[PDB]
RNA sequence: ACUGAACAUAUGUUCUAACGUUGGCCCGUGAUCCGGGUUGCGGACAGUGUCUGGUGGGUAGUUUGACUGGGGCGGUCUCCU
RNA sequence: CUGCAACUGUUUAUUAAAAACACAGCACUGUGCAAACACGAAAGUGGACGUAUACGGUGUGACGCCUGCCCGGUGCCGGAA
RNA sequence: UUUGUAUAAUGGGUCAGCGACUUAUAUUCUGUAGCAAGGUUAACCGAAUAGGGGAGCCGAAGGGAAACCGAGUCUUAACUGGGCGUUAAGUUGCAGGGUAUAGACCCGAAACCCGGUGAUCUAGCCAUGGGCAGGUUGAAGGUUGGGUAACACUAACUGGAGGACCGAACCGACUAAUGUUGAAAAAUUAGCGGAUGACUUGUGGCUGGGGGUGAAAGGCCAAUCAAACCGGGAGAUAGCU
RNA sequence: ACAGGGUGACAGCCCCGUACACAAAAAUGCACAUGCUGUGAGCUCGAUGAGUAGGGCGGGACACGUGGUAUCCUGUCUGAA
RNA sequence: UAAGGUGAUAUGAACCGUUAUAACCGGCGAUUUCCGAAUGGGGAAACCCAGUGUGUUUCGACACACUAUCAUUAACUGAAUCCAUAGGUUAAUGAGGCGAACCGGGGGAACUGAAACAUCUAAGUACCCCGAGGAAAAGAAAUCAACCGAGAUUCCCCCA
């Protein structure tokens, strides 16, 4: 059966990547929260 | 609005006369035309 | 924005109040109009977005005096 | 309120100068935006603000009793003998 | 032999595929264009680079024969002394 | 937990560890200690757990709505009256019981609101690419002959229409059995429907939560939908267990 | 100097410290002293904040829910001395 | 400051040093790839693609430096349109991003309490947004008081 996760790296980067996050103030707030928490990986960006 | 006429205006008065006109008359016609001043 | 360039009047919030005193939030907007003002000194029309109140101020103080205040505050026209 | 002028007898007609233009042409300009200009057409109307009557399950917050030989329906709910 | 739906389609991913939805066709109604209408405090955008033989809403549901009476109620339309 | 449980009512497989009446401030009462018609200081000052600081607070007088009067006072025109008072114990710590405000003994909703994250599943749409073995049927149109005043009409051939037919791929999902701690959180096997279309599919794009999208089932929006998910208001509230 | 830590057990005198007394080439904070540049104090004579105060309408903030309701703020319409 | 040492894992390898350029510690410097406000353009962060000017060249090529936007100011230029203005170009200066709390301002819930609930409460709280500083804000009476007087603001204890 077709499951929900159907990977596309292009779509992943466009939806959730670093530049997508930086594009909006709410995205920048995501990065600030993740830096504050001290995540090793800020985004899906490879 | 009190204005000083700089020209003969009909049903109003002659040069150098103080007269009370509606603000729109002054603002939009008399003053910009140069027929009166405040 | 709905802001008077002469007076700085802008939307303020308040309540509607029913007979039963139910409060619902509302805004009060300024009575704004775009108006072409004859600037005798500069031999031209200037357009300002002004409240009716601002127009009474301009009548009283004169456009030249008002335009000076705009230039001081750094508001273009 | 922004919103003015004549004229006739609050009402109408006319006017242009506010205001509108999702008409045309010119310029910024390599631009179906925007602004300015010129001109036409509307024109104190339209439209917007504040106030105000109406309408308003379109939307929202809520309410919609208790007793009871289960609950509902019916009856009852205070006072007097 | 017979009910239902004209028909091909669509639907409750994971208990319902149907007589439900849609449908061509029909009718009523709104809409003169900056259209009605819709998204949007707005600017705008869709409707449409369309213009009443068009567009939106509503109901009915191929086709055949047809579609009676009631305007009191509720709505809508019109009148205004 | 109950009127009542060996109950066939509840809970516990067992062990170990953890797991529920607290804290702050105010207030009242009891005990106890100090001082006593008085008791005590707060902030602050002070290196000072000292000392200063008496601003205040409580008490030693009540009555009356109040002015006001005062061991009385109020009521009344006035009391033989009647109500409330009058006979010195209070106050500040410390410990405790209760109350108040706070999550207030602990655990537990369904929900409500705010800000974000999601259309890699799915719904619709947009752009750009791809797919549909094989076999049938034989619309319009045309040609020729017949036929007509000319049409009309008519036979054969040609032609190749269609949400046309049969049927694989592909897309679906009607029946049955199996499976149901599965091979699988929706499948397998045998049959079944559509299969040139209102078809199907790849890649990318757009629509966002009272919002989308919906040939409409309240369907679908990441195995979640009569209001998604994540975080927050937040220890919501729980007259219930 | 009995702060504390370490050392083959729980060390004043084994070690590192501790009390106490000293220390800066360089950069730098702070407090005073003093060059320089800018600065106008003081005195005299004036001036004395208008679409403002106040008001009507609608709201809001003041402990104060518009109430008999002062005062404050102002979206709207006005408007002094 | 020193007889040891080159950070640890970590063992050894090659070494450095012992009276002062071993090492270690402190002051001041130098170097400081790429991404990131990211600023030469673009972009699926850590990559792709340039322009201009200086040089250098073994003619294969190479190095270095500039090149964002916006605001302000100045200069020059410059439409419709005669002046002008809009616009354009260059230069100088500044800004942007990040940050736990505290602070000022713009917006602003609901659960909840009221033993239901609508006024009211929760609460101008949570939250969103803008701005700022080492603190912020407030502040020098068109203030109170009560016929006596006080003398800006802020904070604490009372009043209660
Ligand atoms: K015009
Ligand atoms: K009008
Ligand atoms: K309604
Ligand atoms: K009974
Ligand atoms: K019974
Ligand atoms: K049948
Ligand atoms: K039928
Ligand atoms: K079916
Ligand atoms: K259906
Ligand atoms: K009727
Ligand atoms: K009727
Ligand atoms: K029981
Ligand atoms: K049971
Ligand atoms: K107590
Ligand atoms: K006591
Ligand atoms: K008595
Ligand atoms: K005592
Ligand atoms: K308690
Ligand atoms: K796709
Ligand atoms: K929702
Ligand atoms: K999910
Ligand atoms: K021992
Ligand atoms: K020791
Ligand atoms: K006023
Ligand atoms: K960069
Ligand atoms: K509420
Ligand atoms: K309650
Ligand atoms: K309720
Ligand atoms: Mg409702
Ligand atoms: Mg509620
Ligand atoms: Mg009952
Ligand atoms: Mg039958
Ligand atoms: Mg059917
Ligand atoms: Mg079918
Ligand atoms: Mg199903
Ligand atoms: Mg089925
Ligand atoms: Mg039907
Ligand atoms: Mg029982
Ligand atoms: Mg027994
Ligand atoms: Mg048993
Ligand atoms: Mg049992
Ligand atoms: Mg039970
Ligand atoms: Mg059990
Ligand atoms: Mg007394
Ligand atoms: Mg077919
Ligand atoms: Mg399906
Ligand atoms: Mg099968
Ligand atoms: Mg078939
Ligand atoms: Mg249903
Ligand atoms: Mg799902
Ligand atoms: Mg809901
Ligand atoms: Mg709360
Ligand atoms: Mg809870
Ligand atoms: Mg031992
Ligand atoms: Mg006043
Ligand atoms: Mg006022
Ligand atoms: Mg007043
Ligand atoms: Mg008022
Ligand atoms: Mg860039
Ligand atoms: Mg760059
Ligand atoms: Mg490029
Ligand atoms: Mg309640
Ligand atoms: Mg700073
Ligand atoms: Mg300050």
């Amino acid at each position: 059966m077709k499951r929900t996760f159907q990977p596309s790296v292009l779509k992943r980067n466009r939806s959730h990547g670093f530049r997508a996050r930086m594009a909006t103030k709410n995205g920048r707030q995501v990065l600030a929260r993740r830096r504050a928490k001290g995540r090793a990986r800020l985004t899906v960006s490879k | 609005m009190q204005v000083i006429l700089l020209d003969k205006v009909a049903n109003l008065g002659s040069l150098g006369d103080q007269v009370n006109v509606k603000a729109g008359y002054a603002r939009n016609f008399l003053v910009p035309q140069g027929k009166a001043v405040p | 924005s709905r802001v008077c360039q002469v007076t700085g009047k802008r939307p303020v919030t308040g309540n509607n109040r029913s007979h039963a005193l139910n409060a619902t939030k509302r805004r009060f907007l300024p009575n704004l109009h775009s108006h072409r003002f004859w600037v005798e000194s500069e031999k031209r029309f200037v357009t300002l977005r002004v409240s009716a109140k601002g127009m009474r101020v301009i009548d009283k103080k004169g456009i030249d005096t008002v335009l000076a205040e705009l230039r001081a505050r750094g508001e273009k026209y």
